[PDB]
RNA sequence: AUAUUGGCGAGAGACCGAUAGCGAACAAGUACAGUGAUGGAAAGAUGAAAAGAACUUUGAAAAGAGAGUGAAAAAGUACGUGAAAUUGUUGAAAGGGAAGGGCAUUUGAUCAGACA
RNA sequence: CGUGGAGGUCAGUGACGAAGCCUAGACCGUAAGGUCGGGUCGAACGGCCUCUAGUGCAGAUCUUGGUGGUAGUAGCAAAUAUUCAAAUGAGAACUUUGAAGACUGAAGUGGGGAAAGGUUCCACGUCAACAGCAGUUGGACGUGGGUUAGUCGAUCCUAAGAGAUGGGGAAGCUCCGUUUCAAAGGCCUGAUUUUAUGCAGGCCACCAUCGAAAGGGAAUCCGGUUAAGAUUCCGGAACCUGG
RNA sequence: AAACUUUCAACAACGGAUCUCUUGGUUCUCGCAUCGAUGAAGAACGCAGCGAAAUGCGAUACGUAAUGUGAAUUGCAGAAUUCCGUGAAUCAUCGAAUCUUUGAACGCACAUUGCGCCCCUUGGUAUUCCAGGGGGCAUGCCUGUUUGAGCGUCAUUU
């Protein structure tokens, strides 16, 4: 980075807005059955392979 | 020192993102996509590899538009409009 | 038995077919008899549950209980009485979830349409 | 909202479709103010931003309680 | 691999023959519809015979 | 057929102090590593995995299905088989029971059922009924869930509309004595059936 | 509300074409108060508001195009029916129907006779 | 008339029953590894119903103790049953470089029967 | 003898408690095993005659999963170093502030960047996990804000090299060739004053394209400003390219 | 004598066997013949009042039109005019549409949101420059149209 292609800067934005916890209401719908955000992500813990 | 501090200048990518299939297999000096061949023509598979062969197929997609050809077989590729009736 | 070619009693089938079906085809699914006075009034047995139709609940809890449904609530297959409620611990009061084939139908809301439905199952209406 | 005050700059979210012409005719055209510089970036979130000066004909700050914002 | 007055057999087997098993266990079926194909046809063919 | 062994697991050889089942590739994922293909392998395949060529049907001698149909038919008058058998005939006139062809022609399930009670069936059509129980099996969940006897197999010459008048009574199996079948003539291998033959059906036996 | 698609249709091509810029005008306002309120669902029926008016402009245009084409080879691709690629390559009906001068002769002096055995 | 481990639609089974059955009954060709070709998991079950524990009390809190709900909390979103290895407490007993075992009986503990 | 399924039967057992598990309690059998009581449990299940097989485990450096002893043990000892006080907080060896003692010693533990990472930047909130003591702190968790360009880079150029095209090989996936054995194209203005662009000169025969964020290359500086941007904003003063 | 060790049990831990479940898997059988330059399969990025997935969709974005049904949707908020009705709905059906960036993928490129050309139109005092809106330009091959090339070659000029 430092000069990155628009690619991969929408790439790396499309990964930013997927960073969240499940969003609490979720739980509350008739027959949920997710608990969690299953598929969360860290910087410093999993590279993103581009 | 083959080993790690070797393993540190590990920093030139071989493969970016391959337009055609988006996976990161697309070898930058070779201009070809290791998974799917682009741009050959033909995507690339092969019968010895069945388990790849299944994870790409018609269906692992969107298939934006296979999806509604039987329906439109079932009623005999019917044009036009829907008329009316009652209740 | 059955004897058709495309009827299957096919267990898995079924409850798949059940769990699985579309709002509108729970609209059936939760049918509700009519009451004796009813019944022999229109010449029906049962009719999918309107909304604000006025029922009695004769299975049960609940039992001997009446109000008119609040919602159906198609979701949970499961039918709402706006007087059948439960009251938590702490005073808020919640919604008994009923089921249709345990109610009696005791009024009808009356539509174009219901009145339609029931001349269709050559039913006969006051 | 700052620069808005003290800057005499609209700020929007604007189409990422759009370049700097595109950008400066619609907000002229959607407010009847005049606009003298533009300046875009995209954000990270993938969304772009206009930075729209307008001239110093114009008031900004009361140009924003106008479309509607506060 | 050779013991005991038994005869000499020859069972060719040696190929992939697992994969070249016809079990005709559509016997029933393809006797229906062969009786269902005749029925549409005596049917279709007016009163010709078959 | 192809299940167990959708992997490129090799085996380790030895040097590794580890067993030599084939292990799965690479890493990352717990899966790797892990004893492949082997019928004692979790994920293995099994021990000489099942195959449809298995022969399923058997091939009696025709003359023998008759001898034991023959046979079978005979047990039916005896009616201390009958009666072994399950088979509530302690009330019934005599055996054989032959009843007139009328009932051929009965084409209503209620009047089916009051024929077959007058004649003496009641109690063991009851004993169906009295009998339902809920498969114990794992066989509860694949069709054949529910359970109950065997009640009395009449033998008719002609369906004047006989056979869809019983159709739904509980047990009662219809026949056409041209046909006559070993598997209702002695279920499960037991001789004696109940059977009651319409004069017509008890005529053309011979 | 929501405007209805029935309702539109009996509207002039460009009392319509004015309709639509009244909704975005509101639509856009709308989104203006969207980041004051806690939430803004009267947001959502004007942006199928939207959707709907323009699927009726779309919709009069090809009808008029459509028919001034109606009647002659050759009318732009995409108002030819769909089918399926190889159904549109499939030989007419006529051009397969086709039979040779000699064929027809034959089919005239012998075709096949209703006929019948047993008596 | 013949073929068909593909596709669309259907009826079935002396099939498997969550370490089984397809790798996947679940946001599974996912998560995750690998430069890449490729490799590739684990993971179902509160209850009829959330009625998912108001209120008090100790606590910084998590929680504990009461209460309360419920057919049951010996069902408390660690959730049906809840084995084993292995663990804590309580009770009983034995132990001079292993422990366990066989025949026999003392002693302690425990118990069936049979009596009229 | 024992298991999973199948035909028959006992009109078998059961929500008034099926199955399962527990039990140095009872009974039958030489034994495989079978039977009962009590506890736990909560929806099914068994006897007999037959049928049937994915039908019996202690071992296979067996497979998956779970668990011990080892053991509160080895250890947490490289990189000179810490200290007093206040503040905060339930809580302070470790956070903040002040004081002191030191270090790195411009070949830096300073001030920036290229690759790579992708929000770690900044603020606010905040300690369940994580940071092999801790934690009130953090590159953590939660919620948010933030990356402004005619002049900085890219974009243009060509380098090794890559690579379409007429073609020539190859059964074919494709291989060869790069101006090659090709009928390979576009420019300046006149001709227009039906009218917009046909024909009038003449050139020019170059013969694709990709390939450099260190090579080549049109042009911007200072001052001020932000929680976080700045040769990008604001201020002033310039310059380049096209028109 | 205790601690400790060991054995049995009770309660409580650990762990998740067992039993019972099953919208799944497997296999058999029957019926059927429908991808794509009218841009397929596949990819990327987006779209909801409050979504990160899965599912759905495409800037008309969990959807538009139509048709059937006949009152829901539901986690909360909401509409409230949608209820004897051209009418609810995360309904069904589906014949009409919209369908971003792409992909055989087609103006040229592509580790670039890189760089041309043509027509229409609008704005900027503009046939020439800049900017907005629309519509266009790949390859091989077939039939045809038109414009042509070759002393390949016929005839006709005076
Ligand atoms: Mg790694
Ligand atoms: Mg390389
Ligand atoms: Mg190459
Ligand atoms: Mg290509
Ligand atoms: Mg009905
Ligand atoms: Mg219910
Ligand atoms: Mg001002
Ligand atoms: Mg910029
Ligand atoms: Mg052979
Ligand atoms: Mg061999
Ligand atoms: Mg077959
Ligand atoms: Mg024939
Ligand atoms: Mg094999
Ligand atoms: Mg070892
Ligand atoms: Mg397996
Ligand atoms: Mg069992
Ligand atoms: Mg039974
Ligand atoms: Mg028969
Ligand atoms: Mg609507
Ligand atoms: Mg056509
Ligand atoms: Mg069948
Ligand atoms: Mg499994
Ligand atoms: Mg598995
Ligand atoms: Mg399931
Ligand atoms: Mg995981
Ligand atoms: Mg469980
Ligand atoms: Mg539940
Ligand atoms: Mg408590
Ligand atoms: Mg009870
Ligand atoms: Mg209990
Ligand atoms: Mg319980
Ligand atoms: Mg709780
Ligand atoms: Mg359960
Ligand atoms: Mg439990
Ligand atoms: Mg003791
Ligand atoms: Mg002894
Ligand atoms: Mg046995
Ligand atoms: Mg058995
Ligand atoms: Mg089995
Ligand atoms: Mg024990
Ligand atoms: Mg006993
Ligand atoms: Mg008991
Ligand atoms: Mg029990
Ligand atoms: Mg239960
Ligand atoms: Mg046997
Ligand atoms: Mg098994
Ligand atoms: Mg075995
Ligand atoms: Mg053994
Ligand atoms: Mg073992
Ligand atoms: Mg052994
Ligand atoms: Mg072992
Ligand atoms: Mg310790
Ligand atoms: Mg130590
Ligand atoms: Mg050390
Ligand atoms: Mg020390
Ligand atoms: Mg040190
Ligand atoms: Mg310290
Ligand atoms: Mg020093
Ligand atoms: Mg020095
Ligand atoms: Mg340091
Ligand atoms: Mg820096
Ligand atoms: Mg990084
Ligand atoms: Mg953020
Ligand atoms: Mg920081
Ligand atoms: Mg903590
Ligand atoms: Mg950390
Ligand atoms: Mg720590
Ligand atoms: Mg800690
Ligand atoms: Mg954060
Ligand atoms: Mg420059
Ligand atoms: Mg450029
Ligand atoms: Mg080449
Ligand atoms: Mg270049
Ligand atoms: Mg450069
Ligand atoms: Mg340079
Ligand atoms: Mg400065
Ligand atoms: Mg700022
Ligand atoms: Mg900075
Ligand atoms: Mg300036
Ligand atoms: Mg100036
Ligand atoms: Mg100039
Ligand atoms: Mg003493
Ligand atoms: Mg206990
Ligand atoms: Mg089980
Ligand atoms: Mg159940
Ligand atoms: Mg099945
Ligand atoms: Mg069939
Ligand atoms: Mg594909
Ligand atoms: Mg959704
Ligand atoms: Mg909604
Ligand atoms: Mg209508
Ligand atoms: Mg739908
Ligand atoms: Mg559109
Ligand atoms: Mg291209
Ligand atoms: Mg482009
Ligand atoms: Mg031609
Ligand atoms: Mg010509
Ligand atoms: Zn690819």
């Amino acid at each position: 980075a430092a000069q990155k292609s628009f690619r991969i800067k929408q790439k790396m934005a499309k990964a930013k807005k997927q960073n969240r916890p499940l969003p609490q209401w979720i739980r509350l719908r008739t027959n949920n059955t997710i608990r969690y955000n299953a598929k969360r992500r860290n910087w410093r813990r999993t590279k993103m392979n581009i | 020192g083959k080993g790690t501090p070797s393993f540190g200048k590990r920093h030139n990518k071989s493969h970016t993102l391959c337009n055609r299939c988006g996976r990161r297999s697309f070898h930058v000096q070779k201009k070809t996509c290791s998974s799917c061949g682009y741009p050959a023509a033909k995507t690339r598979s092969y019968n010895w590899g069945a388990k790849a062969k299944r994870r790409h197929t018609t269906g692992t997609g969107r298939m934006r538009y296979l999806k509604h050809v039987s329906r439109r077989f079932k009623n005999g590729f019917q044009t036009g409009s829907a008329s009316k009736a009652s209740a | 038995a059955k004897q058709s070619l495309d009827v299957s009693s096919d267990r898995r089938k079924a409850r798949k077919a059940y769990f699985t079906a579309p709002s509108s085809q729970r609209r059936v699914l939760l049918s509700a008899p009519l009451s004796k006075e009813l019944r022999a009034q229109y010449g029906i047995k049962a009719l999918p549950i309107r909304r604000d139709d006025e029922v009695l609940v004769v299975r049960g809890s609940k039992k001997g209980q009446e109000g008119k449904i609040s919602s159906v609530y198609r979701l949970k297959f499961a039918v709402q009485v706006d007087k059948v409620t439960k009251e938590k611990v702490n005073g808020a009061s919640v919604p008994i979830n009923l089921h249709p084939s345990k109610l009696v139908i005791t009024k009808l809301h009356l539509d174009k349409d219901r009145k339609a439905l029931i001349q269709r199952k050559g039913g006969k209406l006051e | 909202m700052k620069k808005v005050e003290d800057g005499n700059i609209l700020v929007f979210q604007v189409s990422m479709k759009a370049n700097k012409y595109q950008i400066k005719k619609a907000v002229k055209e959607l407010y009847e103010v005049d606009v003298l510089k533009v300046n875009t970036l995209v954000r990270p979130n993938g969304t772009k931003k206009a930075y729209v000066r307008l001239t110093a004909d114009y008031d900004a700050l009361d140009i924003a309680n106008r479309i509607g914002y506060i | 691999a050779i013991s005991k007055n038994l005869p000499i057999l020859k069972n060719h087997f040696r190929k992939h023959w697992q994969e070249r098993v016809k079990v005709h266990f559509d016997q029933a079926g393809k006797k229906v519809s062969r009786r269902n194909a005749r029925a549409t046809r005596a049917a279709k063919i007016a009163p010709r015979p078959l | 057929e192809k299940a167990g062994h959708q992997t490129s697991a090799e085996s380790w050889g030895t040097g590794r102090a580890v067993a030599r089942i084939p292990r799965v590739g690479g890493g990352g994922t717990g899966r790797s590593g892990q004893g492949a293909f082997g019928n004692m392998c979790r994920g293995g395949r099994m021990f000489a995995p099942t195959k449809t060529w298995r022969k399923w049907n058997v091939k009696v001698n025709h003359n023998e299905k008759r001898y034991a149909t023959a046979s079978a038919i005979a047990a039916t008058a005896v009616a201390s088989l009958v009666l072994a058998r399950g088979h509530r005939v302690e009330k019934i006139p005599e055996i054989p029971l032959v009843v007139s062809t009328d009932l051929e022609s009965i084409q209503k399930t209620k009047e089916a059922v009051a024929a077959l009670k007058a004649v003496g069936a009641h109690s063991d059509l009851l004993k169906v009924l009295k009998s339902k129980k809920l498969r114990a099996g794992k066989g509860k969940y694949r069709n054949r869930r529910w359970t109950q006897r065997r009640g009395p197999l009449v033998v008719y010459a002609e369906d004047n509309g006989i056979v869809k008048a019983l159709r739904n009574v509980p047990g009662v199996e219809t026949a056409n004595v041209a046909s006559l079948n070993l598997l209702q003539l002695a279920p499960g291998a037991h001789l004696g059936r109940f059977v009651i033959w319409t004069e017509a059906a008890f005529t053309k036996l011979d | 509300a929501g405007v209805k698609a029935y309702e539109l249709r009996t509207k002039s091509k460009e009392q319509l074409a004015s309709q639509l810029v009244d909704l975005k005008k509101e639509l856009a306002e709308l989104k203006v108060q969207k980041l004051s309120r806690p939430s803004l669902p009267k947001i959502k029926t004007v942006r199928k508001s939207i959707a709907c008016v323009l699927t009726v402009i779309n919709e009069q245009q090809r009808e008029a195009v459509r028919q001034l084409y109606k009647g002659k080879k050759y009318q732009p691709k995409d108002l030819r029916a769909k089918k399926t690629r190889a159904l549109r390559r499939a030989l007419t009906k006529f051009e397969a129907s086709q039979v040779t001068e000699k064929q027809r002769k034959k089919q005239i002096a012998f075709p096949q006779r209703k006929y019948a055995i047993k008596a």
